[PDB]
């Protein structure tokens, strides 16, 4: 958010109204005009200009403007509300260059919870034969997006060799994530057990998987 | 590419019993001859008028900016009328009551940054209520160096 | 249904060169303002610059840290948009969208030069600028398990290991399987590479018919795999 400052994030309940900002000199001068956009989708025109919204958005977007400020009103936030949003405008006022706000991450408090799936596989017969071996830990179709990934070697912590991805959203609006912890064929071989520790929302499920 | 072509011919008195679409034809007319617009010009601003009115319900004189699309210009041009007496426009607003017109701004322009400058020129030009009424007692060629020196800024 | 196809993103050297290409299908493309907007990875959207039309020139606008640099282009008897990336740097990386973009001018309360919009968007294609050299990808089959699936399920996979840089591609049989199939989000790992993994829920019953391959492609690397998944 350089010339053209948003909330870094904003949550609303869903049903909820939500009214997001952006702000900057320019807009004293210049309308803004905003996007939609999630993680690997193109972004979408809501809304620019006074008052004008493009046909197929539904109508529950709504923009206005203030003094230096460029507001974006959601109307009763629906699931497949939960995206980013970003305004646009020029850097400065009669300018001939744009520049877009960094951005707001709103998060819609949708549907009640929904527990993890945790699949846990082994080490392929083909990567010890590469002399490596990598424990794989796919979490899937929980809401909401945050999760706790700790693996075990028998029944011992593992620090290293851990490396989980952050959340990201599937198409059904819950969420994913996958943990892999990486260790040498000795190391594999060495204990009795390895174990996945999924914690969702004060709910654990633990995945082991040995050596056979 | 810029450049906005205002001549000493581009800036005219009209006859009385003139209508809408005459006032439209008259404009264009120099246009048309210096090759700044397509040869059918004002059948463009005359249809676009039709279902896109240009009258601006300004005091204390009335204004019109008449036009058509970008894709019918050669080269920016600007043309003037001065109306005899009132021609009713109607309202760009969606007002019911006619603009009774007395001065009329058609604009020829391609270019977007030009678009723009010029009508926010025309903005600042029809709240100056002496020019406005100056514009109505000036010939042609006090007009046209009157409105040259504040359109030359760019 | 607009169209935009973007192309052209890979790899490339800090101080190195790239070309972007920027298909155009279902407007008045000859006519159209069309704006190159960039996203960093892990940030927002940045206006890269844009080129206008004929009633201008085809004048163009740069972005601050990008003029000299970059250069936007057109053929219009093609329908392209074109990208000339020179000098390259680490913070040019990113996703790179190329946007129809529309002008508005509001009369009573407007100012010059109005602004522009972007009312049409292609998928991007991703600029990755690094001094790391490519590396392709290891794949290693996920073993059939029932234990987390529904009754007479499975779910087997492919293990996608420490490739660099993204993007990487998986289908299954060709694409002749494609329901039940979950491709997960790579992960980075502490060592710049990536790995990901894509998974197939299938009916048990099946496990000693039908053959389970999949395809992976990643062509920074140039480098396609196809692995057999078999029962464990
Ligand atoms: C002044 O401080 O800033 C606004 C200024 C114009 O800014 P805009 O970007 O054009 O729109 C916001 C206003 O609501 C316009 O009606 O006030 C209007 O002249």
């Amino acid at each position: 958010s350089y010339e053209l400052t948003q909330e870094t994030g904003v949550s609303v309940a869903l049903g909820r109204t939500v009214t997001i900002t952006c702000r900057g000199d320019s807009l004293r001068s210049h309308y803004a005009s905003w996007y939609q956009k999630k993680p690997g989708q193109a972004p979408i025109l809501l809304f620019y200009g006074k008052n004008n919204r493009p046909s197929g958005v539904p109508d529950r977007f709504s923009g206005s403007a203030s003094g230096n400020r460029a507001s974006l009103t959601i109307s009763g936030a629906q699931a497949e509300d939960d995206a980013e949003y970003y305004c646009s405008s020029r850097d400065k006022s009669g300018s001939r260059l744009s520049v877009f706000g960094g951005g707001t991450k709103l998060t819609v408090l949708s549907q009640p919870k929904a527990a993890p799936s945790v699949t846990l596989f082994p080490p392929s017969s083909e990567e010890l034969q590469a002399n490596k071996a990598t424990l794989v830990c796919l979490i899937s179709d929980f809401y909401p997006g945050a999760v706790t990934v700790a693996w075990k070697a028998d029944s011992s912590p593992v620090k290293a060799g851990v490396e989980t991805t952050t959340p990201s959203k599937q198409s059904n609006n819950k969420y994913a994530a996958s943990s892999y912890l990486s260790l040498t064929p000795e190391q594999w071989k060495s204990h009795r057990s390895y174990s996945c520790q999924v914690t969702h929302e004060g709910s654990t499920v633990e995945k082991t998987v040995a050596p056979t | 590419m810029q450049g906005i072509h205002f001549r000493r011919h581009y800036v005219r008195h009209l006859p009385k019993e003139v209508s809408q679409n005459d006032i439209i034809k008259a404009l264009a007319s120099p246009l048309i001859n210096d090759g700044m617009v397509v040869s059918d010009f004002a059948d463009h601003v005359i249809t676009r008028e039709q279902n896109f009115p240009t009258g601006l319900p300004v005091e204390p004189v009335g204004v019109a900016i008449p036009h058509t699309d970008s894709k019918y210009v050669r080269q920016n041009a600007i043309s003037v009328g001065i109306l005899a007496e009132p021609v009713n426009f109607e309202d760009a607003g969606g007002e019911p009551d006619p603009v009774p017109v007395r001065v009329v701004f058609m604009l020829a322009l391609g270019n977007w940054f030009d678009i723009t400058n010029v009508l926010w020129w025309i903005k600042a030009v029809i709240q100056d209520e002496d020019f406005m009424q100056q514009l109505l007692v000036m010939n042609d060629d006090e007009i046209y160096q009157s409105i040259y020196t504040r359109i030359s800024e760019l | 249904e607009v169209q935009l196809v973007e192309s052209g993103g890979g790899l490339v050297k800090p101080g190195g060169s790239l070309r972007l290409s920027c298909s155009a299908s279902g407007f008045d493309f000859d006519n159209a303002w069309m704006t190159w907007v960039r996203q960093p990875p892990g940030k927002g959207l940045e206006w890269v610059g844009r080129i206008t039309g004929p009633g201008e020139g085809w004048s163009v606008d740069y972005a601050a840290p990008v003029e000299g640099r970059f250069t936007i282009s057109r053929l219009n008897s093609i329908n392209f948009l074109y990208l000339e990336m020179n000098n390259l740097r680490m913070e040019d990386s990113g996703l790179y969208f190329c946007a129809r973009t529309g002008k508005y001018y509001d009369f009573w309360s407007g100012y010059p030069p109005g602004e522009e919009y972007f009312q049409d968007w292609g998928r991007g294609t991703l600029v990755t600028v690094s001094s790391a050299s490519t590396k392709g990808p290891s794949v290693f089959p996920l073993a059939p398990s029932s234990k987390s699936t529904s009754g007479g399920t499975a779910a087997l996979g492919c293990l996608v290991k420490d490739y660099f840089p993204e993007p990487v591609t998986v289908s299954w049989n060709s694409g002749a399987l494609t329901s039940g199939v979950h491709t997960f989000p790579a992960v980075l790992q502490s060592s710049g590479l990536y790995s990901l993994s894509s998974v197939v829920t299938v009916p048990s019953s099946s496990l000693g018919t039908q053959t389970y391959i999949c395809n992976v492609n990643h062509k920074p690397s140039n480098t396609k795999v196809d692995k057999r998944v078999e029962p464990k």
